[PDB]
């Protein structure tokens, strides 16, 4: 599994300047073990498809 | 503006050489010169 | 927790003023006295020819 | 000198200066040192 790049929700213009994305405080959050199961769930219905 | 070792031995020698000149001394154990360390007036910083 | 990763998320744009500086100064011509050798010549047991 | 400042979060970083550091200044500032530390066990140990 590969993650987004970072800087496609986020640019940096100066040292102390930068720009926030809508979903700072979803981008930041990590899942759990039962929400990596679901989520391996989603990629095998995706998979099959009926 | 640069990270090359002889330009910077160069610059400190340029340095040293010019306060040597000047009529003081300056002890080349005592100087500090750092990237991420910050002190004065017996105030120390590392790293923020 | 905060610091478990390196991020890589800010670009050093000095770093690459700095390396492009230094660039500018390569040379490509050089300067000499003679030109390099093109021909040569392999000699035999034959005195007129080679 | 501004004196405003705030404070965001800690961060790890790569470091620039990490090639710098084989300079011979370096070396010399560390070199004086252990000289003093040595000198200063021999008088200490000379004396007792």
């Amino acid at each position: 599994y590969i993650a987004p790049n970072p800087r496609i929700s986020s640019i940096t213009l100066t040292q102390r300047i930068t720009t926030t994305g809508p979903f700072a405080i979803l981008t930041g959050s990590t899942p759990t073990a039962q929400q990596l199961n679901d989520v391996r769930k989603i990629y095998l219905a995706l998979m099959f498809p009926g | 503006h640069t990270t090359d070792t002889k330009v910077f031995d160069k610059v400190a020698a340029s340095i040293f050489d010019t306060v040597a000149k000047c009529g003081h001394e300056a002890s080349p154990s005592k100087t500090m010169m750092t990237p991420y360390s910050v002190e004065k007036t017996q105030t120390h910083a590392k790293q923020g | 927790t905060a610091t478990r990763e390196v991020d890589f998320t800010v670009p050093d744009v000095q770093k690459i003023l700095d390396d492009i500086k230094a660039l500018a100064a390569e040379q490509v011509y050089k300067i000499v006295k003679v030109p390099s050798i093109s021909f040569r010549h392999i000699v035999m047991q034959s005195r007129d020819r080679v | 000198n501004s004196k405003d400042v705030f404070y965001d979060k800690f961060r790890t970083e790569p470091n620039r200066y990490k090639a710098l550091f084989r300079s011979s200044f370096y070396n010399e500032s560390r070199r004086m040192n252990e000289e003093k530390i040595l000198e200063a066990v021999k008088y200490s140990q000379k004396l007792g």
